């Protein structure tokens, strides 16, 4: 019985939780049951079965991160008559430690529905092992030569070309004209129209960054639930091009506000080049650490520190009534207190003065001293639980990386195989020929 | 050029004459002209009362930083 | 033999330490002597014995942390012919890895004396598993239900009445009048109207909570010693309360001093609402964490410091002789000096300058380097401790919300039951029938 | 053979290393050598050997820190016929989990040579278990049992009456006469009565104080080398009485510089308080670290730090030449730049300039950010390591504070005993009867 | 079969990795080997092969970390008859616990070509036993007794010469005369002989330690790559070599700039000094610590911080226009506002103030509270990291720096060799006798 | 009474006459008396002329904040 025309396999891919136990049971019932389908009816692939999401058995354990079935079933290995035609895995060269290995790489490269990449890196961030499912020999090493090869002079390339961009942006941004209501006439001297230049190159990059924000928006369909947990990145650049846009819609509008807008987006600029450290081996570190505090810790702070402040605020400013004028500057003098910078002089002529500075006092022992500490101790615990994981985690921030680079392409190149149509495989029920785009890679162990 | 009074200063643009109008810290500046500094009004302490706790002394003597302040003239 | 009327089931409950083989040994004792009186004399109820506190064995053991004990004799189940009168577990429905077992609830709800959550969630804060004891299968899934159905809209109501009480407090206190000499005559405006109906709304809340707090302190009887470890939060609401009060009576005093009392209470009146962040997942660790730091660690470097701070005052203000011109002013000027606030001026017309010099270095060194970071380790080392154990501290403070909220209800209707006066049980000496208020719980586990 | 007359006893507390089976080897060659030496010469008491030092096998194994030797030859249990009057254990009482046993105490408080107390509580500080020790049972409930007694009166007190003396003299130094020229002639005002009669009382303190010093010193004989480590506490109370002295000396010299002298022992007399803060459970902590971070760290650092203000120091007084117009007014100010209180104008007209505001941007990076927080993180470590471990070291804190009370005592009364010439032992090959001054305790232990 | 002329236990060396089982099986190769070749060509030593980089097996196994060939090759001791002369070990009296072993001296001082002290204590920094290889009995002992017997007589004595300089070199930069336009001409008064003096020695230090760095660098040929991972003090020496020859050159061209280098030198001279804290036991970590801190963390941190400076200071800087007046200035004061030094006064007459207000209060919140006590926590993690292996540390510290001065010697003195040409091994397939330098060690071991 | 020119002030007294004499801060406060405000001298560099980096400017102009400043006219 099955609910959705699941196969047998498919519902023990459900069932594998990954317990070692468990992984035998399931790893010798796939052994047995696919040797007797191969020997029943050798006259079509089964593995590709269809279902209402179209997922294939090592798709599903793909996508629920059930590693015990991917360390099994891509890694097939049989000589035994009438079903040698499901092999994955094949020798050909074998010395005591090191073995030259043969690998079919079907269903990663080009499957055309869900690769086994497309799905380990474009997971929603529940899988409690995806930073580890990419370390397997297959997809490891086929990175890792992906990386070697090709992607890094797009990559290094790429970080060049935004680095002018941005650099072009600044000079543009710092040489504005300064009389007022815009538009401004330009001159026939050459600074103007170096400038003009600039300004039109700005533009044309905020625009393409826009539209590349709407088709990975477009495409990706993120949930608005977890939309800022994963895919910060493209939020902060299309928050950039919002603001140009802005910034050139108020400046045609004659009007002055545009430079409010422009410099925000100059400040993003600088700041999102920390992307492209993602991917160096040190370096990376230091964009993922800002993104887990700026994202799963102040917003929850937020809350707690604004209480205090708002209600000392109000206290404060109707104590005293007749620098504390208003809501708002005594929400920043607090605000100064709290970082240490502020000062405590106590003039003259407040009435009620002897109450004032007990509550003062009172404020920065609660914030400066006691809440504070406490927050950088919790960021302290933050930053040492990821000091160990930082080599699996820059795993991930290079495979994402290849998997975009390599679908865009940029130049209409197919160098995406590895090598061949090899036909010395070649096994069928027919009498035919066949090839998988096999790999040979040297496993060193022992 | 710049705003005149009860025009919104500070976003885009001054308010003139800082002798006459000044730009205030409201996160919505509604530049304002200045008023003048009046003496001190009755109800001020006078010499010896506690000063601080309910109300200030008047203008000829100082109010000292202790627990239980008293006024004294300035000497 | 026995001391004042106990039974040996209570003895053994004494007895019980919550070792491994104990808890085997006394569990098998208690299977031996509940079935041999269920064949000598089924005549009666035995399990409800009273005792000079009123304690039953199932009260004793919840009182004084006996786990073991509890995870035996709420869990009952046997087949022994005309003996199955005192099982408190039975199945209905049963599959491989899932089983929906039907668990007794009663004298949990309704038991009229003292019920098992009345004594786990009001412990004295002494018991080791207080906050493991409530992880058992009926009392856990039981809360969570009861949480789950109709608590929240209580909750939350609540928490909405309370923001717009503060709310509305802080309205009417910003507008007072500034002219001297309360009570002041209101004018037709409708300025006035609005006023005077805050302000009484104001009152109304004050006394209301007044009242409240008096409730709890006459029904709960603190012990003046674990007073403030435990009824932290009706002991700053009460306080709340008493500055309100006491506002409110310096007001038609016709003194205007009354201020200097209200401003204290609005700034309670924010900072307490941290109490409502307590059952949130995420966020309610950040009010226990406030708790612990305040109470048991100030209350200890308090001492310490200020001899310091003491010692010092008093040698610079006799040192110095003819601002720190007083011992209040050196005292705040030291204090400075503590936080990096203060600055080192050194003007000029001291006597005995050098000598003021070397002083002030010393102190700077001794509090602001070494002692202060000292305080920072001893914080840091509490805030670490209960990052882990935090997630049950939620679960307690879930619990105890729940039992303050459903005992009172405030509609008296009696919705509170889970489900059914269930007969499928009925065993009985007797021909006749029962029911035991049973629940259907499906547990998963292989 | 042998080297000064030494038993095999005490040759093998001399090998015995505390290691389990050594343990066992010395226990029973223990057992044999004692058995043996009872029935051969039953006519004299062997155990009170003499030696260059004077000490006996359980002298020596308590000053060398054989801990496993002490587990044993103070619980001596044996039934020999004809040599029964080697125990030290016996029983009266016995029950299941509970048992009154009877403990031989002689030896331990009168010995009139070196007690086991007397050295384990007076050792060097390199004895590696001198905090384990006293938990030997005899030991631990002779201390507990004389602290509950008469000790506590005494102790108390004794911080009452220090109390006392530093208010006086707190008073007596803030009234101090204004004019100068000392001695001042008293008038016949009240007052001047008042505050004669506060400087002979603190005249006396400061005398008291130096000549138990001075007693200390005397009887003790410290290393030189281990003076700092140990005996802490009378170093500071006698470096008090020197400045005391001085002062007065100064006083009656007719010079006005006393007051100098003065404030300065005025410091340490509210400082030295927190010694009185050890024997208390929880806040004992707060002196032991002040101690070990003071001594044990600051030493250390002193050098390290000093080089880069020193060269710094130096580079900037002679870069500027024509508010840092000499060396100690640059040292200050660099100082100042350390701990974050300092400020960076760059005022005009140095020449220079451009290379001064490099060696202070260096110099703020090298000393704030980095060198600081490594100070920090060191202090850090040294707090959390004794978290823990210092419960031990506060039982320390109590022995030591009981011994050189009960030595003594200021009542010239003998009540220290526990109890009894108890003759229900009567032990010996002679017909006749005796007593150990053996004590009950029940211990409970299952 | 072979690659390069390669003997089997060079091949051995190449394939031990250090595995216990790996350990054995290479240790029984090698017993059987050589008791082989003793047997079949007693003519000629085969031990001591040579290769292209001319490492013997010895001197490969040290060079690559191969401390389990170290650990028995150092160590044979073997009574084969007829083959006894490769042993290395030996005994003359023994006891129980203590035997006075006779160890091989040869080819570790005096080998002419490659010792094993001159590649372990010169390892890369990347042999993962380095500071444990020492630790192997007979070099341990050599090093302590090269220590204890001649080598602190010159290493004091080389430190207190260093600090005798610099005093003098600070003394001629105080009193450098103020009038412009060097050189200038002395006067017959007795400062100026003594100023010229101080001059004239330390040019002559400047000299000398560029002549000694250049040696260094010629001799050891650095890779380029790993320049500053090790030899750190010498390239800081250089540095200051090469700033006093740059002050004397520009001292002579009749320019004022002299003392903008001279002071920088002077500044080192000071700061360095801390290499001669190495090799004390407990003061040397305070060394290390700076070294690692300064090279392998602030690289990283550099471009993360300076991009968010460099952003927030083009935003602010092209915001305002018309103290912020420059790039510079600018750079400045929000540095100033990342160590909590700086000031947020909010001056008036700033167009466009509430958006500067917000740009400010982001950057303050987003370097100050979050991103510097990141790199805080970072640095406690690398502080932490090192408390422990510090004994084996201070140990690297010692060897090398004997290495340096034994082989210098400065004396013509030739002291290294222990004691004699012991002639009581004279094992050799000859009849002759021979000497091996060896060394008598007593071992306590049991 | 106080301290006179030369005499050791600030460790038990300080100096008269604030207008003539000052206690330096050097650990060993010998007190002294002022000096006159002499104008600047010659060498000082001119407009154009970089600044701070060898010489000061003189007092008709002033030296700006930079990695490389050039003195300028005061306005
Ligand atoms: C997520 C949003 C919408 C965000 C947009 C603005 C307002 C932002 O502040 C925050 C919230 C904030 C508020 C106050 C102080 C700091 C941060 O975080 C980002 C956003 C956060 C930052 C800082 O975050 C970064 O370090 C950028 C970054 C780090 C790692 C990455 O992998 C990355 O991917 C491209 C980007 C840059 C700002 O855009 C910026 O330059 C200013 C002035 C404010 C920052 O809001
Ligand atoms: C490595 C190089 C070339 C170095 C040379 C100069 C510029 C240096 O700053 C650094 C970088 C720097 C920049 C800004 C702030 C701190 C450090 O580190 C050293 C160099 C680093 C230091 C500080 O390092 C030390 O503590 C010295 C030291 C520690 C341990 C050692 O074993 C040691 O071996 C001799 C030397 C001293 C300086 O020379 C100095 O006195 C000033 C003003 C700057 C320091 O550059
Ligand atoms: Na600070
Ligand atoms: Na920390
Ligand atoms: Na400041």
């Amino acid at each position: 019985r099955d609910s959705v025309g699941n196969t047998v396999l498919h519902a023990l891919v459900e069932v594998a939780d990954n317990t070692v136990d468990n992984t035998k049971f399931v790893t010798s019932m796939y052994n047995e049951i696919l040797i007797l389908g191969a020997k029943l009816h050798p006259t079509l692939k089964l593995e590709e079965i269809t279902n209402r999401k179209g997922l294939t058995p090592l798709a599903l354990a793909a996508s629920s991160g059930k590693i015990g079935v991917l360390a099994y079933i891509l890694q097939r290995e049989i000589h035994e008559p009438e079903c040698r035609h499901l092999s994955r895995k094949f020798t050909e060269w074998a010395y005591g430690p090191v073995h030259s290995s043969l690998y079919d790489l079907s269903c990663i490269d080009t499957c055309e529905k869900n690769s086994v990449l497309e799905v380990i890196a474009y997971s929603s961030s529940e899988t409690p092992n995806r930073h580890d499912m990419l370390l397997v020999e297959p997809l490891n090493r086929l990175l890792q030569d992906k990386w070697d090869r090709f992607v890094k002079r797009i990559f290094y390339f790429n970080f060049f070309v935004y680095c002018l961009y941005m650099i072009i942006f600044t000079a543009a941004a710092y040489y504005r004209p300064v009389e007022g209501l815009p538009p401004y006439k330009l001159k026939n001297t050459v600074g103007d129209y170096f400038r003009v230049t600039g300004e039109i190159l700005s533009v044309s990059g905020g625009v393409y960054f826009f539209f590349r924000g709407i088709q990975y928006f477009l495409q990706r369909r993120p949930s608005l639930k977890s939309l800022f947990v994963d895919s910060y990145s493209e939020i902060l650049f299309f928050v950039q091009s919002l603001f140009m846009l802005v910034s050139v819609v108020l400046y045609f509008s004659q009007r002055k506000e545009y430079v409010a807008s422009m410099v925000f987006s100059l400040a993003m600029g600088w700041t999102n080049m920390l992307y492209y450290t993602r991917g160096f081996q040190q370096m990376g570190i230091y964009a993922v650490m800002i993104e887990k505090m700026i994202l799963r810790d102040l917003c929850r702070f937020m809350f707690v520190y604004l209480v205090f402040l708002f209600g000392f605020s109000t206290a404060v400013v109707t104590l005293i009534e007749d620098s504390y004028n208003s809501l708002y500057s005594t929400c920043l003098e607090l605000f100064k207190f709290t970082i240490g910078m502020g000062d405590l002089e106590f003039t003259e002529n407040y009435d009620f003065k002897a109450v004032f500075i007990i509550l003062l006092l009172a404020y920065v022992i609660l914030t400066y001293i006691l809440l504070l500490n406490m927050l950088i101790a919790l960021m302290g615990e933050t930053v040492n639980k990821i000091a160990q994981e930082s080599k699996n985690i820059w795993k991930l921030q290079r495979a994402i990386t290849i998997l975009d680079t390599e679908k865009s392409f940029l130049k209409c190149m197919r160098k995406a195989f590895r090598s061949g149509k090899l036909l010395q495989v070649g096994f069928t029920p027919d009498g035919k020929d066949d090839y998988r785009w096999c790999f040979r890679v040297d496993e060193v162990n022992w | 050029d710049c705003a005149k009074e009860g025009e919104v200063c500070s976003w885009g643009k001054k308010c003139c004459d800082l002798d006459n109008f000044y730009c205030p810290m409201e996160f919505i500046p509604h530049c304002k002209k200045y008023k003048p500094y009046v003496p001190v009004t009755t109800n001020c302490a006078k010499e010896g009362e506690v000063c601080g706790w309910g109300s200030k002394c008047c203008h000829g003597l100082d109010c000292p930083l202790a627990f239980i302040p008293y006024c004294e003239k300035y000497r």
